């Protein structure tokens, strides 16, 4: 029962920041790898970065570097201790950054790219 | 169906009992819920207390101390005593028939119902003010038109306490009246002023005559208008 | 040291319980309050204090452990083996005529369960009895149904879980507060299906006692909260519900009996003196579907 | 019990939200209580109505726990404008004793309406009674709140005079009577007498003289 | 709760905190101080405390165990 839940939209104007959040539930949430995909009408898919909460390490991707940041933060409570917030901040926001923000996992965490789970989307307008 | 109507004394004395009674119209009085309920100018409305179709016993703990509704089966009569009134005891008393609702939640057998009351018809109202100062019956003074369309009525100077009902031809005039708010003169007397929009042409010469009762005093005074 | 209220209604089962907890710092003390079973506290002369203080030490359930009875296969070593028995009017005792040997044994529900055995498998054929010794009334009868009787239970109470910190780590699981309406825990059972099966039951009981005698059935005659009533286990909270609506039929020769369960958190299970488990209450509403496979009986001077 | 504020347009739909939210299975009562007038019972079981009510008022049920008892008037009118009561039962708290706070409906956007100032001299029979009283009658006017000015001859008064608080009619207009009181000497001693009703806008005069 | 300060120097880094601590018998407290770096403490609102506090115990080292890596030989058992 794997679900990622994201947070509301945000309307936003140039020059500003945004954070949006990714809960995950139903897996292990440090052994799965966690993506961040933005889909703007009428351009390919885009690929932001992936983060492994396993330390936080992280790898943009070259467009975004330098604008682009992931973190985590997995509760410390063992009762539920079955979920972490994959964290989005995106500064010096411009208009072409108008689109749709999804968190996407592997299908097993062995191999990342096989997106199976998607996020309800967190649409951003600029 | 059911209809009902208050009747009171109108004004009482600080300190001593707001006597009142209320008689249902096509209905039975021992198969019912009753409620009493009045309605202060700047407060919301108040619930007095209630009587069951057993005259059964519950009035708001507010008042509990002062209240006591009681009932007499013979005719549909239910009374109300409220005693030691004071100045926040001026309000409009509605007379409405309590119906008994059953909230099941649960298992009826545990226990897991509330029971909630509703009034579905509703009394008329009688007002009733309380104040030191002795009643005080009106005098009516006619107000003549001037000539197509015209106007007349009748000028009911101080009289106390409210209400007054104006009646035009004894019931018969009841197109085109007009009775107005009354005023609070800083005498301590309300006055009244009534009006009649009348053709022209019946000026000269439909009789009018004006119908004022004041009940707090047991008048009923009349009086023509003329140019 | 616990103070105590009724929780708002008009019986007033459950408190609303406050009290001075301990924090993550060792210098700072909190003010937080729980709701706990009347079956939980006991008052001092209002001020309450946990049931097992004056008693033995108390640990909270791991809400990661699952009280669910799992299926477990019990299997000889090598060497060792066991022996089957597929006579399917075998009484406990005797020699059984048809045997056969398996390496694991079936898959065990270990059920824990009190008057009325829970889950448990069915008979074959008729419905045998069994005790030891029939005659020796000392000695507890176990009843097995052939047919399953449908028992549902619930807890209708939409409860919530509040952790409170109490250490580096210690965070204790507490009953925050009731959202809706709040109701009784009860189970139902087939009075249909009950009184063919209490019929079942006295019919073979009739093979060791007599043809003509009266069979009476009766509730539970005192003890423990433990025996006296029907407690198990459903959703993760421990039921005790009152029997007495099932065992109330003198027999000689669309329906729904409802049981008043209680329930309680601070428990001992087994019957060892020396711990106590506190259960975490189970968010939301409860309700289990079981089957009563069994029964526990108990006879008590000449033929009834 | 104080009084929440509501503006709705004509031919909208209000939402009037209970004050007093229920804790556990509700049985809400609905009352339209026009002031200093008998209430009127809209709805008495969380959803159901009484014999006489349009089906433009409409109860919330309770069947998942969580929805809050609102009341919904869909197109409303003029004559909507009263207050309204929740009357909150449930099986949480005990016995539903008071009734709701008060949300007083104003509908916005009726139309505008004139005055109509009738002013009548003082009568014979109170003149032979040695008292004058002038009578300046308003009626049919909206918004209901006007500004009374008093003139003798052509001088202001202002001593004497009361005024009435702007009361509703029954076609949903506003009237106010204004008496001054004068003495009978002053009345005959005088050419004229205005009554300058300024309402809204501009105002409107209507004079008498003793003749 | 500790509370702490800068320890001499012009960056602020490693702290000099003191703290009511516990002593031998139950019912005798302490004033006793310590230095702790700043990423072993976090403030309230100076007052700080311990960065485990909120999420979990804390154990210390004994002393007497040796962090030094040792040459481990991992061996099949017999019959691999
Ligand atoms: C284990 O065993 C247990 C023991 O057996 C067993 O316990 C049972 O639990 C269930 C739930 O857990 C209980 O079910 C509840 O039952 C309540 C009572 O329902 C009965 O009564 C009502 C009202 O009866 C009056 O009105 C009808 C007409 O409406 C008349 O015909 C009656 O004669 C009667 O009028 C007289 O009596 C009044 C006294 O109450 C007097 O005041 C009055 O003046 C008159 O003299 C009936 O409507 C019910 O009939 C329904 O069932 C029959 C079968 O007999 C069917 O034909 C048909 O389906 C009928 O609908 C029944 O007789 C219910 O009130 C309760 O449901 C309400 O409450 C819950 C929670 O509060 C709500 O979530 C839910 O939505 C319901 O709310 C509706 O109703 C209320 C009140 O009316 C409204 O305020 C509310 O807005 C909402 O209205 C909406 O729905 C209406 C339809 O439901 C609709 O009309 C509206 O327009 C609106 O859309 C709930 O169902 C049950 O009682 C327990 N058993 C016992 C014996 O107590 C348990 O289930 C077992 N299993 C387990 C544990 O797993
Ligand atoms: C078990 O027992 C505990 C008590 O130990 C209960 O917990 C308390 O529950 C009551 C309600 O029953 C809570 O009281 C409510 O507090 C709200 C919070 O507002 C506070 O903070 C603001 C600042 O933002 C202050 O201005 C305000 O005065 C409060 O101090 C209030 O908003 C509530 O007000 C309500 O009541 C008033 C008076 O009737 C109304 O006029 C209001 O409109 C409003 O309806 C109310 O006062 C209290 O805070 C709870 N305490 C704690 C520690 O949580 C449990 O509910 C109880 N559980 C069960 C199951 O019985
Ligand atoms: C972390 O923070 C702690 C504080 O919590 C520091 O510990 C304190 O350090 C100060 C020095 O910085 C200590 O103060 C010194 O105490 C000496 C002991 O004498 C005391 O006892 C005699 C009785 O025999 C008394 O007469 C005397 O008044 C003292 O009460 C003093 O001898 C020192 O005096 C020096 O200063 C004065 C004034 O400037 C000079 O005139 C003197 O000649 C002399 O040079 C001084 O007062 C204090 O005692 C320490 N407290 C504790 C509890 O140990 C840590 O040092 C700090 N650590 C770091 C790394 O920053
Ligand atoms: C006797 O045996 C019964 C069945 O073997 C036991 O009933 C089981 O009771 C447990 C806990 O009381 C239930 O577990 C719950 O699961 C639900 C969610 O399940 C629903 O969703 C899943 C999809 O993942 C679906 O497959 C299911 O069919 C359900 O639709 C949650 O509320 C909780 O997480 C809770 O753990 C079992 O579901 C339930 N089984 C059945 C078949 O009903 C009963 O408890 C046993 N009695 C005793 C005394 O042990
Ligand atoms: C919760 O409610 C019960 C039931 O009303 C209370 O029980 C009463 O306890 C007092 C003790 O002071 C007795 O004198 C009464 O006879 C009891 N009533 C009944 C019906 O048994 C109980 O005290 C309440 N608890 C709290 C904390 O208010
Ligand atoms: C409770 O009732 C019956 C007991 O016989 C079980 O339901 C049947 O189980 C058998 C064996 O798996 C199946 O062959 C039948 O098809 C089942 N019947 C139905 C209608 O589904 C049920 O599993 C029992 N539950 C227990 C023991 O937990
Ligand atoms: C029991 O209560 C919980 C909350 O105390 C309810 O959970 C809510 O469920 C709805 C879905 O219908 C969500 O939108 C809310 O966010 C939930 N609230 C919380 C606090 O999580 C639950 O629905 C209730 N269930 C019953 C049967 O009453
Ligand atoms: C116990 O609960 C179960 C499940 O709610 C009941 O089984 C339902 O019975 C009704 C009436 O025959 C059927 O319409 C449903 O389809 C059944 N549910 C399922 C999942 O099959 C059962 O009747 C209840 N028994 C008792 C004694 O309360
Ligand atoms: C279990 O339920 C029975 C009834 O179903 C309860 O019997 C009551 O017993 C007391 C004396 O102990 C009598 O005064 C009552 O009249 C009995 N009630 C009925 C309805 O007969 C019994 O008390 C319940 N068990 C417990 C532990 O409360
Ligand atoms: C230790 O030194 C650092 C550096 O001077 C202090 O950091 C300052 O903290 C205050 C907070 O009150 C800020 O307003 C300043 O801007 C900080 N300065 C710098 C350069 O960042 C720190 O407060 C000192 N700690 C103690 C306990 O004295
Ligand atoms: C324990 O407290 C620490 C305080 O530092 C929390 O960590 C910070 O949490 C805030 C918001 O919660 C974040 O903005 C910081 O980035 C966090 N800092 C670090 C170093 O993690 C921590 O979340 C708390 N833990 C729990 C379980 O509540
Ligand atoms: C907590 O301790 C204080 C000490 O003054 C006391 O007054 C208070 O009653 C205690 N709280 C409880 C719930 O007993
Ligand atoms: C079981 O059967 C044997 C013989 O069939 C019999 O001797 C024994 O008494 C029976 N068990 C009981 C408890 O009666
Ligand atoms: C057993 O039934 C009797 C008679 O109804 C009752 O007095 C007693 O309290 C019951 N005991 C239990 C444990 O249910
Ligand atoms: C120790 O406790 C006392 C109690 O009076 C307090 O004044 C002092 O500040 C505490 N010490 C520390 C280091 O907080």
């Amino acid at each position: 029962q794997v679900q990622l839940v994201q947070s509301g939209g945000q309307m936003k104007k140039p020059g500003e920041s945004m954070r949006i959040s990714c809960r995950a539930s139903g897996y292990e949430f440090i052994d799965c790898t966690l993506n961040w995909i933005r889909l703007a009408p009428g351009k390919r898919p885009e690929w932001m970065g992936w983060l492994k909460p396993r330390g936080g390490a992280v790898n943009y991707a070259r467009p975004l570097q330098g604008r682009v940041t992931m973190t985590r933060q997995l509760s410390q409570d063992p009762d539920d201790p079955d979920w972490g917030t994959a964290f989005l901040e995106l500064r010096s926001l411009t208009v072409d950054d108008t689109a749709v923000y999804f968190c996407t996992r592997g299908k097993n965490c062995d191999y990342n790219w096989d997106f199976e789970h998607w996020g309800r989307g967190t649409p951003v307008i600029v | 169906q059911v209809q009902l109507q208050e009747s009171g004394p109108g004004l009482v004395k600080p300190s001593e009992t707001l006597s009142l009674t209320c008689t249902v119209s096509g209905g039975s009085i021992s198969n019912y819920y009753w409620s009493w309920i009045r309605q202060s100018p700047g407060k919301g409305l108040e619930w007095i207390g209630y009587i069951s179709d057993s005259e059964s016993t519950n009035y708001n703990p507010s008042l509990k101390s002062r209240v006591i509704i009681s009932v007499d089966t013979s005719k549909n009569q239910l009374s109300l005593k409220l005693n030691s009134v004071t100045a926040a005891d001026s309000a409009i008393y509605y007379c409405a028939r309590a119906q008994q609702g059953k909230r099941i939640y649960g298992m009826v057998s545990f226990g897991e119902f509330f029971y909630y009351y509703y009034m579905d018809v509703w009394g008329k109202g009688t007002t009733v003010t309380v104040s030191s100062a002795s009643t005080k019956g009106p005098s009516v003074f006619p107000l003549a038109p001037s000539s197509g369309t015209a106007a007349l009525g009748c000028l009911v100077k101080d009289y106390f306490p409210e209400p007054v009902t104006v009646s035009w031809n004894s019931g018969a005039l009841t197109s085109g009246v007009h009775t107005f708010p009354a005023v609070l003169q800083s005498s301590g007397l309300y006055s009244l002023s009534s009006v009649v929009t009348v053709p022209s042409s019946s000026l000269g010469t439909q009789t009018y005559i004006c119908n004022v009762n004041h009940k707090p005093s047991n008048t009923k005074v009349d009086k023509k208008v003329e140019p | 040291t616990l103070q105590c209220t009724n929780v708002t209604n008009a019986r007033g089962e459950l408190k609303n319980c406050s009290f001075n907890m301990t924090t993550e710092l060792r210098d700072k003390k909190q003010k937080v309050y729980s709701l706990f079973y009347r079956l939980d506290v006991v008052q001092i002369n209002k001020e309450y204090r946990l049931i097992n203080c004056n008693t033995s030490a108390i640990t909270q359930a791991c809400p990661k452990v699952s009280f669910e009875p799992i299926p477990i296969h019990y299997c000889a070593p090598a060497g060792f083996a066991i022996l089957k028995c597929k006579d399917k009017k075998f009484n406990g005792t005797g020699p059984c005529p048809s045997v056969s040997t398996v390496q694991c044994t079936h898959g065990i529900k270990p059920v824990v369960s009190t008057q009325l055995l829970l889950n448990g498998s069915l008979a074959e054929e008729e419905v045998m009895i069994r005790s030891e010794n029939i005659t020796n009334n000392a000695k507890n009868i176990l009843v097995q149904f052939n047919t399953p009787v449908q028992i549902n239970c619930t807890r209708p109470n939409n409860n919530t879980r509040k952790s409170i910190r109490i250490g580096p780590g210690q965070a204790f699981y507490a009953t925050g507060d009731i959202i809706g309406d709040i109701r009784q825990a009860h189970c139902n059972v087939s009075k249909a299906t009950w009184n063919e099966t209490l019929g079942k039951v006295v019919k073979q009981l009739r093979k060791h006692f007599g043809n003509n005698t009266i069979i009476r059935f009766a509730n539970s005659s005192g003890g423990d909260l433990e025996v006296t009533t029907h407690s198990f286990n459903c959703g993760g909270e421990f039921f005790y519900c009152n029997t007495s609506g099932l065992f109330n039929s003198t027999w000689i020769s669309n329906d729904s009996i409802t049981l008043p369960c209680r329930i309680k958190q601070i428990i001992n299970m087994w019957q060892r003196i020396g711990q106590a488990m506190y259960a975490p209450p189970i968010q939301g509403v409860i309700r289990c579907v079981s089957n009563i496979t069994g029964l526990i009986l108990t006879r008590d001077n000449s033929t009834t | 019990s104080y009084v929440r504020p509501l503006s709705v347009a004509l031919g909208e739909t209000a939402s009037i939200s209970c004050g007093r939210q229920a804790l556990g299975s509700r049985a809400v009562q609905w009352y339209q209580h026009r002031p200093g007038q008998a209430p009127i019972l809209l709805i008495y079981n969380n959803q159901d109505r009484p014999s006489g009510i349009p089906e433009r008022f409409s109860g919330t049920p309770d069947i998942n726990f969580g929805t809050r008892a609102t009341l919904t008037i869909s197109g409303v009118e003029a004559g909507d404008e009263a207050d309204y009561y929740c009357h909150m039962w449930d099986s949480r708290s005990g016995f539903s004793w008071s009734f709701g706070g008060a949300t007083r409906l104003t509908v916005l956007g009726q139309p505008k309406a004139a005055p109509s100032v009738t002013l009548f001299p003082p009568s014979s029979e109170e003149l032979q009674a040695n008292k004058a009283t002038l009578v300046c009658l308003i009626s049919d006017f909206y918004p209901g709140a006007v500004t009374v000015a008093w003139k003798a001859d052509s001088s202001p008064v202002k001593a004497g005079v009361e005024t009435t608080t702007p009361s509703k009619q029954s076609n949903n207009k506003y009237a106010a009577s204004s008496y001054l009181s004068l003495t009978p000497m002053q009345w005959k001693m005088h050419k004229s007498y205005s009554c300058q009703v300024t309402h809204e806008g501009s105002t409107v005069e209507k004079t008498v003289a003793p003749t």
